[PDB]
């Protein structure tokens, strides 16, 4: 999806590596942890640079865990994370990269948007939609939908997965809904609004079938009830918006199906007893949905184009526009990272000047 | 005896013989025993109605003010007594106990009447 | 107090609620 | 008259101090929990009844920050207790963090934020309290502005209140004795008194810590 | 802001300093 110009590694590869035997820094880290002293973020960055093979990737992830569970984990480096991801791509450890990203809690994997898009593009190139879905979910959990490139990538992956997937489990529905609603809100176009409708429909089904806590627990979703109300609000907003904006017929159909299924078919109470429940509001929800769907078809704002097809159109059209700016920002980040590494060396040598005095004081 | 912490508190010392309660309103270090040492005695209180049906209370208002200023606290019974005296606002629990008693009376009247 | 506040307290102490009591009598019953 | 020095007493004092210092327990140890018995394993004390559901259902501040970059530094964090109690937006800006790395999931530690209570913010970022509690929640990056949108309600309130009857009578009598026949009522100013809700966050900096 | 210490050239404390021996000397 992304250009080979995007996949370009030349700058990062040309980064001013300090070359060592991986066992060198491995022994250094072992000694530091035996002493129970704090390893240096710079040290772990250099080890990540010195990664040179698959078993070295394994050693590096082990040391990454050990450092993450260390005082200086507060000093992780985005360039170090990017180097890790690039090395995993290099040595075909993409499975390990995905696992570490999922266990970001245990390891601290917090890649930038550029690295997220890199991993997603690699997965799609491999055709690994099943795992591109997981990467999209991790982006959702991290709340990193700040760029149209990532937004479009996630939308395309999710719609492809929906096309190739029929049976759904409520947790999968939750993940899909969140990962669509976020970039859907980000994208102020017909595709974004249709994605918002789809995600709201899924989340409302989850809310009414499992629980609003089940919806908002650990997700980047609000706890205010009325996801179906927000869906109807989105449809009304589209209807009142300029006609060029359209809602996907597939999104409308799935929303109608959700409403129809809900209508057809220890304990704690989270809602104020005076505020009626979605279970009671369901008939009004269905009536409003029918009226709004009829109004939208009358206005012609409905779009019968396939979700995946329209997303592919948008990807082929606007992606490169995003790619150029993304690569420019990536170069800016690369030179910033080089300057930051220079600063790290400055601090390390300045402190070593004093560290020469440990026994001198004695 | 050096006390770890503690603070002055205006409270009641329960003097008097068995079945004959009588209280000395005193300002004493909160950790000290109930009837033990006390910084200063501020008044007295006779819970049992006297021959005139009066629950006599003496409050040395000057010293009470001085000690409240110095930072002495007030035990709930003393706060209630001051509220009755009008020196302090009626205690919230005094008001709410009055209301609870009213509801109890209403319930009992209804039950007796509904025979 | 407002019904909103009464409902909020009901939510907060769900499962341990006493019979909500209205305003007390204006004066002490005399118990005829 | 000269006293016999208490060398062993001094040694015991110093040794106990040093032992406590060198075995100061970790946060992940102190504030652990058993979700079966709802008892803290370190001390074996059972949590109060009213916190059982919250402990079972909700999550801790660091338990959330562990799933964010920079430990979610700069994000707005709200507490479930605050959300339930007040309709106004309450939260911390979470300016700084310091987790207990020794924890397996890094779900304990300390934090510092700018308090916003009832929609009124503060002048500085200070230490959090109740970090170890379970009633915390995260404001999503989106919806942050809408959630924090607070309309300052009219704050005008009583300037003064009447004295208690007897104090009023005392003041009036003293005035009349002094000849100050000014009949204006005596009132007690209350603006000077800054009433705060009982659940308002307290100064964690002055709070103590558990011991083994 | 940030600082670092070096696991090389270390200066280290001791385990169980045993101030009991120090007082046994004192008395």
């Amino acid at each position: 999806l992304l250009s080979s110009a995007y996949v370009d590694s030349h700058k990062w590869e040309a980064r001013e590596k300090e070359h060592y035997c991986l066992a060198d820094l491995a022994s250094l880290m072992d000694k530091t942890f035996e002493r129970k002293l704090p390893v240096s973020s710079l040290t772990i960055s250099r080890l990540i640079d010195n990664i040179s093979s698959r078993e070295e990737i394994d050693h590096a992830e082990y040391y990454l865990y050990k450092f993450r569970h260390s005082p200086n984990c507060w000093y992780l480096r985005n360039w170090t994370i990017h180097t890790w991801i690039r090395q995993c791509l290099k040595y075909d450890a993409q499975d390990k990269a995905l696992y570490t990203l999922v266990n970001k809690v245990q390891y601290g994997i917090f890649p930038d948007n550029f690295t997220f898009n890199l991993l997603m593009d690699s997965f799609i190139k491999k055709e690994n939609y099943k795992d591109a879905l997981s990467v999209v979910f991790e982006v959702m959990m991290q709340e990193a939908f700040e760029v149209p490139s990532t937004q479009l990538l996630s939308l395309y992956v999710l719609f492809h997965c929906l096309a190739k997937k029929t049976d759904f489990s409520w947790e999968e529905e939750r993940n899909f809904g969140a990962s669509l609603l976020l970039p859907g809100l980000k994208q102020k176009n017909s595709v974004g609004f249709s994605s918002q409708l789809y995600g709201y429909a899924l989340l409302g089904k989850v809310e009414l079938q499992q629980g609003l806590r089940a919806v908002y627990h650990n997700m980047p979703l609000i706890w205010k009830p009325g996801y179906l109300d927000r869906a109807l609000q989105v449809m009304e907003k589209v209807a009142a918006s300029p006609e060029d904006i359209k809602l996907c017929r597939e999104a409308l159909d799935v929303l109608g199906a959700v409403l129809k299924a809900l209508t057809s078919a220890e304990k704690l109470v989270e809602q104020l007893d005076i505020e009626e429940t979605e279970q009671s509001k369901l008939p009004q929800y269905l009536e409003r949905f029918k009226a709004l769907h009829s109004k939208l078809q009358a206005l012609g704002k409905i779009e019968s184009e396939g979700l995946l097809s329209l997303t592919t159109q948008l990807v082929k059209e606007k992606l490169s526009t995003c790619e150029a700016e993304d690569i420019a920002t990536y170069e800016q980040n690369l030179q910033q990272w080089h300057l930051d590494l220079v600063q790290l060396i400055q601090r390390e040598q300045q402190q070593r000047e004093q560290a020469k005095q440990e026994y001198q004081a004695q | 005896k050096a006390y770890r912490g503690g603070h002055l508190t205006i409270r009641l010392a329960l003097g008097g013989c068995t079945n004959r309660p009588f209280y000395r309103i005193v300002a004493a270090h909160n950790k000290c025993p109930r009837d033990g040492r006390f910084v200063e005695q501020l008044g007295s209180y006779d819970p049992l109605p006297n021959s005139h049906g009066e629950k006599l209370v003496a409050l040395n208002l000057d010293r009470i003010r001085h000690w409240i200023g110095c930072g002495a606290h007030l035990s709930k019974p003393m706060e209630k007594l001051l509220g009755l005296a009008g020196f302090f606002p009626l205690h919230p629990m005094m008001i709410t106990n009055a209301e609870r008693l009213r509801r109890k009376r209403a319930r009992e009247v209804l039950l007796a009447s509904q025979k | 107090p407002p019904e909103r506040e009464l409902s909020r307290l009901r939510r907060l102490y769900q499962g341990h609620l006493q019979e909500e009591s209205g305003p007390p009598p204006e004066s002490m019953p005399k118990m005829p | 008259k000269k006293v016999r020095p208490r060398l062993i007493a001094e040694l015991a004092r110093r040794v106990r101090a040093l032992r406590e210092q060198l075995n100061r327990p970790r946060d992940s140890q102190l504030y652990a929990v058993d979700y079966e018995t709802l008892t803290r394993p370190f001390s074996g004390r059972r949590l109060p009844v009213r916190a059982w559901a919250d402990v079972r259902r909700e999550s801790r501040l660091l338990q959330l920050l562990g799933r964010l970059p920079l430990f979610g530094l700069g994000r707005l964090v709200t507490r479930k207790s605050w959300l339930w109690q007040h309709d106004e937006p309450c939260y911390w800006r979470l300016t700084r963090v310091r987790p207990d790395y020794t924890a397996q999931n890094l779900d304990h530690g300390k934090a510092w934020g700018i308090l916003t209570f009832k929609g009124k913010t503060e002048s500085e970022a200070r230490e959090i309290e109740h970090v170890m509690y379970h009633d915390w929640r995260l404001v999503p990056k989106h919806e942050e502005e809408a959630f924090t949108a607070f309309t300052p309600a009219p704050e005008d309130s009583l300037a003064s209140v009447p004295y208690p009857p007897l104090l009023r009578a005392m003041i009036i009598a003293e005035r009349q004795k002094n000849g100050d026949t000014s009949t204006e009522e005596p009132m007690l100013n209350v603006q000077r008194i800054r009433m705060e809700p009982w659940d308002y966050p307290a100064k964690q900096e002055d709070k103590g810590r558990a011991k083994g | 802001q940030e600082r670092f210490l070096f696991p090389e050239y270390i200066l280290d404390p001791e385990p169980q300093p045993t101030r009991e021996k120090q007082l046994q000397e004192l008395q």
